[PDB]
């Protein structure tokens, strides 16, 4: 089952079987993350590191207590020793709370990973904070997507990823304080 | 054929879907905002086969508007 | 890179390439390659011209 132990620093000496000794042996993502998933830690009581990431922005990388993540089982909460969760998103609001006050961001889909070590790793591609979604074109559009019902499976897998998007974008516009 | 989801089953990818979800969600901003996610949403490459070590097709990227919705 | 002004960057990584692509293939894999810019294609069919595809 465990017949080939690979890692970063095993291709350090199998390159250095094959290669020439005058290119130094590549570095690699690993050699650039100081926090890994497995050692014990970094919890502390009440607040666990969350980080909630886009590709194109790093929206947090503080200290939370708390996590609501908008699961396709529905919203969960993450509080701190909570089991090692890989949690797929559907379209939904991250709310991040680290006490009274609370971001909430509407994202767009995709995962979220607590770790054996306590640490949430939120991953969506698109994050539309709440106070900045327009509400005029959250009706127009949905209404023209529950009338495209059309003859191929690509869109009918694309209309049934678009009013989901947009219904649970109506449901976090409406009853916000 | 396939086992999965519901875009797995009709042939769409996980980044074609997930970029589908982001595609619609940048439109419903406000224009201050959607001009700002206006410029990630544009794709411009192009890919070509080699066949042969020498030659092949290409095929040019020029969409504004996201990822193409259509079966490709 | 797509322009060809850099100075020791596309052929750089063209000797690293090749020198991954003489580490994991010991036992007969298969192997396709890639390249992303025009300075990749055009340094990358020198050393390796059938398994670019």
């Amino acid at each position: 089952e465990a017949a080939a132990p690979a890692g970063p620093k095993e291709f350090t000496e199998v390159w250095n079987k094959k290669a020439p000794s005058t290119l130094i042996v590549p570095e690699f993502p690993s050699n650039y993350t100081a926090v890994k998933a497995v050692g014990e830690g970094q919890v502390h009581g009440d607040a666990f590191p969350v980080n909630f990431y886009t590709p194109h922005s790093i929206l947090s990388q503080a200290q939370k207590d708390t996590v609501v993540l908008p699961g396709v089982d529905g919203y969960f909460g993450v509080k701190a020793s909570h089991v090692p969760t890989i949690a797929q998103l559907k379209p939904g609001v991250v709310e991040l709370h680290s006490g009274a006050e609370s971001e909430k961001f509407f994202v767009s889909g995709g995962f979220a990973f607590v770790h054996p070590n306590g640490v949430t790793d939120i991953c969506v591609l698109e994050a539309a904070t709440l106070d900045q979604v327009d509400p005029a074109a959250v009706k127009s559009a949905l209404a023209a997507a529950s009338a495209a019902q059309p003859t191929d499976e690509f869109e009918q897998a694309a209309n049934r990823a678009a009013i989901e998007l947009y219904s649970a974008l109506e449901s976090a516009v409406e009853a916000k304080a | 054929a396939p086992s999965g989801p519901f875009y797995r089953v009709a042939g769409m990818s996980y980044l074609r879907y997930s970029n589908i979800c982001a595609d619609l969600l940048r439109n419903v901003l406000k224009e201050p905002f959607k001009a700002k996610a206006q410029a990630r949403q544009a794709i411009h490459f192009r890919q070509a086969p080699y066949v042969d070590g020498k030659a092949g097709a290409s095929k040019v990227y020029e969409l504004e508007n996201g990822i193409p919705k259509t079966a490709n | 890179s797509d322009k060809g002004l850099c100075g020791g960057l596309n052929s750089n990584i063209t000797k690293y390439t090749r020198a991954t692509l003489a580490t994991t293939e010991s036992e007969g894999k298969d192997v396709v390659v890639v390249s992303i810019g025009d300075k990749g294609r055009s340094q990358l069919t020198r050393i390796e011209s059938q398994r670019y595809q």
